[PDB]
């Protein structure tokens, strides 16, 4: 969807005159998903230290 | 300046004539500060 | 003459039925084109390029 919205620039939705939203959704990029769920990190996170 | 003959005006004026969703955004929602398009409105 | 301060308005004879020949030939009402979203969500489908 993101290259599409980029190969259509001068239209909208990333062209004309884009709601705030539309244009920072057109602007960033998206991440990879798989690389954010890490069970050890989280576990870690949610227990206390001591 | 403007064409030469009146009917060449109307015809301009039926091929011409914007709507006014080109003085708003693509979300349809709000107006432009400046618009110097002739929208039918 | 000097009628309306506002809105269209004739000054001359000649311009009284210049203004009726606008009135009677529809052409205070222009016809509605397209809409900005629509017709950019259409032309961008009809000037797609060849497979890609």
């Amino acid at each position: 969807q993101r290259d599409l919205y980029l190969s259509q620039s001068k239209s909208p939705p990333c062209g004309g005159n884009p709601t705030p939203e539309m244009n920072t959704f057109c602007r960033t990029a998206i991440p990879d998903f798989i690389s954010t769920v890490n069970f050890v990190k989280k576990q870690n996170d949610d227990t206390p230290k001591d | 300046t403007y064409l030469n003959d009146p009917v060449s005006q109307a015809v301009f004026n039926i091929l011409g004539t914007p709507d006014y969703s080109f003085c708003m955004d693509n979300e349809q929602k709000n107006w432009l500060p400046n618009c110097n398009l002739m929208y039918q409105n | 003459q000097s009628g309306q301060d506002s809105g269209l308005t004739a000054k001359s004879q000649a311009q009284q039925a210049l203004n009726f020949i606008r009135y009677a030939s529809a052409q205070v009402t222009p016809p509605s084109l397209p809409k900005l979203s629509a017709y950019s969500e259409l032309w961008n489908q009809a000037t797609a390029k060849p497979n890609s």
